[PDB]
């Protein structure tokens, strides 16, 4: 918030499963901003359900989002577009340019931007780790869902 | 069309990218939730593209598709076009159900 | 190997760039060319 | 290792970082301090270094 | 993008003086009406295609 | 929503710009599906392990 | 403006003021893009009425137009000016600016922020007979905010680990006389 | 060379007296539009030829 709801602390995550189902008294990150910038957590935190927490703190901006609110139109332009097209030449007999639009899917002899080979196979990064953007695929018969 | 050279591939290309541009360049105004409580039904937005006398679309959202601190994919529709003369003054401009 | 699909796998396609250094007359079109004008354009449209 | 211009400048993580992370085979950010850097001796080839 | 700038241009009043106005009020339902009859020319010359 | 923040627009658009000047090979490539998005009003990024 | 080419140009528009009637003008600032497909976008009006009004200008003498990209910021730097004689007159000369933004939104600029940009860039306005060709702004430097884009890069020993998807989210810099320096947080 | 002719003679205000003004603004627009309509069935012309 603008105006915390607390003093000592301004954000709490927890961590429950089966043994703890349920929130503890300063069993958790508890975050604390000043008036200048950096969030700390407060030492009387209880890190026991973590290994360790991290704040990121000049870190301001997220990843695309393959699964958000624009992500019909996100895929349409990274997927489906190349893959309308190579399928359209495909079928046309122009075979050295089908085979330039598939590989903005996948390339299965790599990448090489600016003289070196690159670490992915799969030019789409929402299929180099597989995001889920529908969950509910089975409400009608479709291929596509 | 049948004769589809690399020329042709890359100037129908360009002119997806232009239409792109408009939907992801919107500003949402306002917006209406068709249900008493923000928990439950669905929300309707209303965007603005960046032409002057400019156009406006609408989108849902469906809060039954919301699960576990995020919106699934499912809850969002496309930006819909509306056909319409509108000329609201300073953003005065409600969707309703 | 960047070169490899197009005009390094065939060897019909190698003939063809590395002899366009040497002989591109083979190659040059007088009704198509790459950066024409649209005037050039126009005026094969208004002999075609 | 920051090679800028004249002489290598190099910084490790035992003294420029704040906060060491957990070992990890899966990732260990090593995030840095504010590091100083001479930029004083760069070789400016066409107005750009 | 011409019938939407001169929609918005004609909406701005060009009588000024002792009598004000002069402002064409259905330029918008002029301008999107112009649009769809044209883009029913687009669909006929792309299936002529 | 009453502690969610989500996402309506994107800043895609916006920085798509630089990565069109070189061509499809620059545009759908990697690089440009890193384009990143800023975070949503006052907050912070904080990793759990 | 982020590698996209505008156009910005002056209209004025006749209006007839009451006092008897005269002819008053005012003015308009548009602003048009290209597209992916080569097209125009429409051009979006900003009122500078105010600011050209402010400006002691001539009869019939067109001010000045100053506009500039700056990389840092992301701003689009439009100044007014009343056109001199010659170059050293404008090391004084009052301004009259406005920043655009990405999203076609106008801030206008504070006096104590025209001087700024006055400065480093007064030797690109044009005078009377000298119509000169404005460059992208900059103060002294260019030197990017942040890197998040590799080089090069290489495997570990026996391909077991890799050092990859590091960033500079951070660079900053500030300069004396002849002593730059750099202040990275990788 | 007649819209362009048309537009600029329609800019100039044509109402005078005690109440000025009366030019229409969207001329130039109005006429570019009218140019890309024509040049779309002068394409669908010289496709006929």
């Amino acid at each position: 918030d603008d105006v915390p709801l607390n003093q000592d602390y301004h954000a709490k995550v927890y961590m429950t499963f089966k043994k703890s189902p349920s929130d503890g008294t300063w069993w958790g990150p508890h975050f604390v901003r000043d008036d200048k910038g950096i969030v700390t957590i407060n030492p009387k935190s209880i890190l026991t359900h973590f290994e360790s927490v991290n704040v990121l703190n000049n870190i301001s901006s997220e990843p695309m989002d393959f699964s958000g609110a624009n992500s019909l139109y996100f895929w349409e332009l990274f997927y489906y577009t190349p893959m309308l097209v190579a399928q359209r030449l495909l079928h046309e007999q122009n075979f050295d340019e089908a085979n330039r639009w598939l590989k903005y899917v996948w390339s299965p002899s790599g990448y090489i931007v600016h003289g070196q080979i690159q670490n992915y196979q799969w030019n789409v990064r929402p299929l180099l780790e597989d995001t889920s953007w529908n969950s509910d695929p089975l409400d009608s018969v479709d291929p596509d869902a | 069309q049948s004769q589809l050279n690399a020329d042709t591939v890359e100037d129908a290309f360009m002119s997806y990218l232009t239409s792109f541009e408009q939907v992801a360049n919107l500003k949402v105004i306002s917006a209406y939730h068709d249900n008493i409580n923000n928990d439950q039904g669905l929300t309707y937005f209303i965007g603005l593209s960046e032409t002057d006398a400019g156009e406006y679309y609408w989108r849902s959202v469906d809060h039954s598709k919301f699960n576990d601190g995020k919106f699934a994919a499912n809850a969002w529709s496309e930006w819909h076009k509306i056909d319409c003369p509108i000329n609201p003054y300073k953003s005065t401009i409600r969707p309703v159900i | 190997f960047i070169d490899w699909d197009k005009y390094n796998k065939r060897y019909s396609t190698w003939a063809g760039v590395s002899q366009l250094v040497y002989y591109p007359e083979n190659y040059i079109d007088p009704t198509m060319r790459i950066g024409q004008t649209k005037m050039m354009d126009a005026l094969l449209q208004s002999v075609s | 290792i920051v090679k800028a211009g004249g002489k290598e400048q190099t910084f490790t993580a035992d003294k420029d970082v704040s906060i060491q992370p957990s070992p990890s085979f899966d990732e260990m950010n090593y995030q840095f301090n504010a590091l100083e850097i001479d930029g004083s001796g760069l070789n400016f080839i066409n107005n750009s270094a | 993008a011409s019938r939407l700038a001169g929609a918005a241009a004609d909406l701005v009043p060009n009588i000024f003086g002792f009598a004000g106005g002069g402002s064409r009020w259905g330029a918008i339902a002029e301008a999107t009406g112009y649009v769809m009859e044209f883009s029913a020319n687009v669909m006929n010359t792309e299936a002529d295609k | 929503w009453q502690s969610y923040r989500t996402r309506l627009n994107t800043l895609f658009a916006r920085q798509l710009v630089a990565r069109a000047t070189t061509g499809i090979d620059t545009i759908l490539s990697m690089e440009t599906q890193n384009i990143q998005e800023p975070q949503l009003g006052k907050g912070f990024y904080a990793t759990f392990v | 403006y982020k590698s996209r080419l505008y156009l910005l140009w002056l209209e004025q528009k006749e209006i007839t003021k009451q006092t008897q009637t005269e002819t008053d003008y005012r003015y308009e600032l548009k602003l048009a893009h290209i597209r992916y497909d080569g097209t125009w976008n429409t051009p979006i009006t900003f009122d500078v009425n105010k600011k050209i009004s402010e400006l002691k200008l001539e009869k019939n003498r067109a001010p000045g137009l100053y506009c500039a990209g700056y990389q840092g910021e992301d701003t689009l730097l439009v100044m007014f000016y009343n056109q001199q004689d010659t170059l050293d007159s404008y090391k004084n000369a009052s301004m009259q600016g406005l920043y655009i933004f990405a999203d076609m939104a106008s801030k206008d600029m504070t006096p104590e922020q025209s001087n700024v940009y006055r400065d480093n860039s007064y030797q690109q306005f044009d005078t009377n007979n000298v119509r000169r060709v404005n460059n992208r702004y900059a103060e002294d430097y260019e030197i990017p905010s942040s890197v998040s884009s590799r080089k090069d890069y290489g495997w570990g020993d026996y391909y077991l680990s890799m050092v990859y998807n590091g960033d500079i989210p951070t660079i900053n810099y500030k300069a004396a006389s002849s002593d730059l320096k750099i202040y990275i947080s990788p």
